[PDB]
RNA sequence: CAGCCACCCGAGAUUGAGCAAUAACAGGUCUGUGAUGCCCUUAGAUGUCCGGGGCUGCACGCGCGCUACACUGACUGGCUCAGCGUGUGCCUACCCUACGCCGGCAGGCGCGGGUAACCCGUUGAACCCCAUUCGUGAUGGGGAUCGGGGAUUGCAAUUAUUCCCCAUGAACGAGGAAUUCCCAGUAAGUGCGGGUCAUAAGCUUGCGUUGAUUAAGUCCCUGCCCUUUGUACACACCGCCCGU
RNA sequence: AGGAGUGGAGCCUGCGGCUUAAUUUGACUCAACACGGGAAACCUCACCCGGCCCGGACACGGACAGGAUUGACAGAUUGAUAGCUCUUUCUCGAUUCCGUGGGUGGUGGUGCAUGGCCGUUCUUAGUUGGUGGAGCGAUUUGUCUGGUUAAUUCCGAUAACGA
C-alpha cells in the first residue's frame, strides 16, 4: 500500500511507499541520514526539519529510487517524502494541516513537489554536444 | 577450373569477405542488423527496407 | 493548336531554327 | 576448359524442370551447395551464360549478384533437338500460378 | 526459424527491397506499378499492381508462371509456398511510378520530352490530381545538359504532408547521347472514405460547415409533431 | 491594432529535430552497374588474377582531437546509481556472456542463460569519503617510461595500427600573432553503446552522467539580405575599356 | 561579458616527389585539410613487379577428328599445390585457331558529355500567377513609407483585390 504520489528529478524517480506509523524514515535499507554523499545531506535532510520533527512522527514512508547519478538521485528522494507527506495528509487527517505544509513547502521552495522538467538535449552531428560544434579552419 | 591458384590464402577475416549486396561495393559497408548494404544502396532502398527519416 | 512548333520555341526561344519556330507559329 | 557434357545434360535438365538455375559468378565459392554433387564450378556458370548469351534462346537479366534466364519457346526447342528429348517434355503446370 | 525480431524485420525489409528492384528490372515493360505482399501461413502470396495485367499474364499464362520459379532459385523458399497474383492497378493516373514509366516509353517511342511531359501533365490533370511536376534533366540540345520543368496546380514539398500527398518517381530515362533523368511528383487529390485520395486534410486547411437559415422564432408555440 | 514586457496560476508561458520554395553553381561524385554518349580488337580483354611491398618510411609547412599544465591536483580506493542501446548467423566458430577451475597476466576448460522488459543487467565505471603515507621536484601532474617477459576454436603483428608485467625522458609555469564554437540540463567535467571490428578507437555517430558569473542587446567587425542611387557592365567587375 | 585550440609538447587524412617492385584516382576559401563512413598485416589498389587466362561469344572460313592437355609428383620449381614454352609419360578430352563492336567487361580517363544522389547560396525569407490599375513597350504595381514577427509573420497604409 502507498500513497501513490511518486517524485522524479532528471531521469530519476522515486516513490515513498507509505503506511500507518511513527515517523520511521527510511531510504532503499537506510534512513534518511546515513546517504554517502554527507555534503548533499543538508539536501535529504530538508524537509524533515523544514517543517519540523513532529509532523514526521505519524507515517511510515518508505523511498525507494531508482535514477542516474547521485544528486539527481538526490532532488527525488526530498521530493517524494515532502509530496508524499502532502499526499497522506490530504487524503486522509484534513486540509487546513496539509494546506499549512503545502504553502510551507513552496515558500520554501516553489519545486519540492513540482518535477524539474528540464533533460538531456539530444546532440546533433558536426558537434560533439547540443550546442557545440566541430572547429573548423578558415 | 581456378583452383589450383585461388584460394592459397583463405579470406574469411577482411573487408574482402564482406561486399555490398547490390554492387559488390566494399567500401562504406554497413553490417548493423546484418544489412550488408552500401551507404548509396542503403539509401536508395532505405524506405523500402523500413527505415523513414523521421528523427 | 500546333504544340510542336510551340514547344520547339519554348527549348529554345533565341536558338538557330527561332526564327523559323515564330514564323511557323504566325498566321 | 573441358566442359563436361554430362554436367551440361544435368544443367539442362535442371533449366528445363522449372525455368531458372542458381547461377552466380563469385569465385570464393568453388561449387553452390545446390551446384555440389556434380562437378558445376564458377566457370561451368559462365560459359553456360556466354554461350547462351550469343545464341539467344534465353535471354539474361542481371540484378543483386544474381541471374535469371527467360526459357523462351525457341529455347525450348532447340533444347529438345540438341538433348534429343521427347517432344512431350515442356514446363506446363497450372496449379497455383 | 528461431530468430531475434529486430534481424527478422530488416531481413524482411531486405526480401521486399530484393522484390522491388528485380521486378523494376523486370516488370516494368508491363506497365509496372507496385507489389503487395502478404504473408500467411507458412507463405507469401505477392499481388502485383500492373496497369497491363494481359501483358503481365501473357499466352498461355507463361511469364506469371516462369516469375514464380526465378524467385524460387534466389530467395530459397519452400516450394509450393511462394505464390504471385497479377491484378490490374488500382490507382491509374495517382501512382507516380505508372506515369513515370509512361513518360519513359514516351521519350523511347520517339516522342518529343516537352510534348510527352505535356501530355503526361494533361493525362495527371484529367485523372483530377491537384497539381503534377516533371522534372526532365538532360542533354536535352547540344551537349551542355540542363533541367526541364513543366509544374501545374499546386503542390507542397515540405513537411510531413508531402509523404503521404505526394507520389514520387524518379526514373532513368534511355537516350542516344546519354541518360536523361525523370522525376515525376503528383500531388494526390483529397477525397474522404474513397479510393483516390488520403483520408486527412491538408493540415494547413480548415473547412467551415455552412450554418443553417433557419428562421428566428418570433413568439413561442407549442408544436405537436 | 498587430504585438512586446511583468506576474499571481499552471507540468510546461520559446524542448530539440525532420521536412523545407524560385532559381542556380561548369561545386563533388564516371571509384555504384548495360544507368551512361568516346579509346582498349593482332595472345596484358580486366569477364581470371597478385609471392611481395604503397598512401604505416622522409630536410618539411598545415588541419581536427587527446594526454598535461596542480597542490580545486593525487599515491589500495573501502561505500552508494543510471542512460541510449547492442547481442546466439543460412553466405561464417566469426555474439552478449552469467557461474566455478587453471595464473600477479594476456588467454584456455566445463555447465550453459539469452533469438532477448525472459540472460548479461538491479547494466555495482566516471564521482563523493579518509581520527596513517605525495609537498613546488622534473617529478607517482607525466610517455618511444628505449629493452625484455605476452598471445586470440582465424595466414603468418615486418617502421610490427591487437596486446597484462618492470625505474629513468624528452616537453609544458596558461601557451607574444590570430582566433574557432558556444541562448538552460546550454558551455565545460568526464565514461558507456553503435559505424568502425577476425582482436582494433585519439575518429565519428547517439547516450546518460555536474551545473555556471554570464545575454534579453547591437550593427563595431565579419558576412548576407533589402531599399535608394550611378553605370559606357549583360560572357554581367575575374566586366568593359584607353593610349604608347 | 565570459567558458577554449595555436608560431605552446607525442599521435590521425590529404600536397613538391617515391630515379625501389610502388599514391597521381578530389579540393589555392568558407562550401578541401579525423572527408570519400579512407582504422588496406596480406584479401579492398587493378594501382606497382614472370600480375595461371583464351576464359579476345564471331557459327568468321577452312583443312582434321585429334580441334586438343585450364593436372600435381625430377637438373621438367634455387617462390610447400606457380606442367607461367625445356620435344618427357600427358592415364581418364569435343573444346576449338583468329582483326569489321555499347559483346565473355574495365576502381582505365572524359563530373568544363550526363543521370541519380548530395553539398552550397539557405534554413536565410524569399518566389509567382489570375483579374484590375500604369506604361507604345520591355516592364511595373500587388511584393509597401511604417509598427510587429523567428519568418513578405501579421497589422496597418494602400490601385489594388484575391490567391
Amino acid at each position: 500500500q502507498s500513497v501513490q504520489v511518486f517524485g522524479r528529478k532528471k531521469t530519476a524517480t522515486a516513490v515513498a511507499h507509505c503506511k500507518r506509523g511513527n515517523g520511521l524514515i527510511k531510504v532503499n535499507g537506510r534512513p534518511l541520514e546515513m546517504i554517502e554523499p554527507r555534503t548533499l545531506q543538508y539536501k535529504l535532510l530538508e524537509p524533515v526539519l523544514l517543517l519540523g520533527k513532529e509532523r514526521f512522527a505519524g507515517v511510515d514512508i518508505r523511498v525507494r529510487v531508482k535514477g542516474g547519478g547521485h544528486v539527481a538521485q538526490i532532488y527525488a528522494i526530498r521530493q517524494s517524502i515532502s509530496k508524499a507527506l502532502v499526499a497522506y495528509y490530504q487524503k486522509y487527517v484534513d486540509e487546513a494541516s496539509k494546506k499549512e505544509i503545502k504553502d510551507i513547502l513552496i515558500q520554501y521552495d516553489r519545486t519540492l513537489l513540482v518535477a524539474d522538467p528540464r533533460r538531456c538535449e539530444s546532440k546533433k552531428f558536426g558537434g560533439p554536444g547540443a550546442r557545440a560544434r566541430y572547429q573548423k579552419s578558415y | 577450373g581456378h583452383q589450383q591458384l585461388y584460394w592459397s590464402h583463405p579470406r574469411k577475416f577482411g573487408q574482402g569477405s564482406r561486399s555490398c549486396r547490390v554492387c559488390s561495393n566494399r567500401h562504406g559497408l554497413i553490417r548493423k542488423y546484418g544489412l550488408n548494404m552500401c551507404r548509396q544502396c542503403f539509401r536508395q532502398y532505405a524506405k523500402d527496407i523500413g527505415f523513414i527519416k523521421l528523427d | 493548336f500546333p504544340y510542336e512548333v510551340s514547344d520547339a520555341l519554348q527549348d529554345d526561344p533565341k536558338g538557330k531554327y527561332s526564327k523559323k519556330l515564330l514564323n511557323k507559329l504566325v498566321g | 576448359m573441358l566442359m563436361p557434357k554430362k554436367n551440361r545434360i544435368a544443367i539442362y535438365e535442371l533449366l528445363f524442370k522449372e525455368g531458372v538455375m542458381v547461377a552466380k559468378k563469385d569465385v570464393h565459392m568453388p561449387k553452390h551447395p545446390e551446384l555440389a554433387d556434380k562437378n558445376v564450378p564458377n566457370l561451368h556458370v559462365m560459359k553456360a551464360m556466354q554461350s547462351l548469351k550469343s545464341r539467344g534462346y534465353v535471354k539474361e537479366q542481371f540484378a543483386w549478384r544474381h541471374f535469371y534466364w527467360y526459357l523462351t519457346n525457341e529455347g525450348i526447342q532447340y533444347l529438345r533437338d540438341y538433348l534429343h528429348l521427347p517432344p512431350e517434355i515442356v514446363p506446363a503446370t497450372l496449379r497455383r500460378s | 526459424v528461431q530468430i531475434s525480431k529486430k534481424r527478422k524485420f530488416v531481413a524482411d525489409g531486405i526480401f521486399k527491397a530484393e522484390l522491388n528492384e528485380f521486378l523494376t528490372r523486370e516488370l516494368a515493360e508491363d506497365g509496372y506499378s507496385g507489389v503487395e505482399v502478404r504473408v500467411t501461413p507458412t507463405r507469401t502470396e505477392i499481388i502485383i499492381l500492373a496497369t497491363r495485367t494481359q501483358n503481365v499474364l501473357g499466352e498461355k499464362g507463361r511469364r506469371i508462371r516462369e516469375l514464380t520459379a526465378v524467385v524460387q532459385k534466389r530467395f530459397g523458399f519452400p516450394e509450393g509456398s511462394v505464390e504471385l497474383y497479377a491484378e490490374k492497378v488500382a490507382t491509374r493516373g495517382l501512382c507516380a511510378i505508372a506515369q513515370a514509366e509512361s513518360l519513359r516509353y514516351k521519350l523511347l517511342g520517339g516522342l518529343a520530352v516537352r510534348r510527352a511531359c505535356y501530355g503526361v501533365l494533361r493525362f495527371i490533370m484529367e485523372s483530377g490530381a491537384k497539381g503534377c511536376e516533371v522534372v526532365v534533366s538532360g542533354k536535352l540540345r547540344g551537349q551542355r545538359a540542363k533541367s526541364m520543368k513543366f509544374v501545374d496546380g499546386l503542390m507542397i514539398h515540405s513537411g510531413d504532408p508531402v509523404n503521404y500527398y505526394v507520389d514520387t518517381a524518379v526514373r532513368h530515362v534511355l537516350l542516344r547521347q546519354g541518360v536523361l533523368g525523370i522525376k515525376v511528383k503528383i500531388m494526390l487529390p483529397w477525397d474522404p472514405t474513397g479510393k483516390i485520395g488520403p483520408k486527412k486534410p491538408l493540415p494547413d486547411h480548415v473547412s467551415i460547415v455552412e450554418p443553417k437559415d433557419e428562421i428566428l422564432p418570433t413568439t413561442p408555440i407549442s408544436e405537436q409533431k
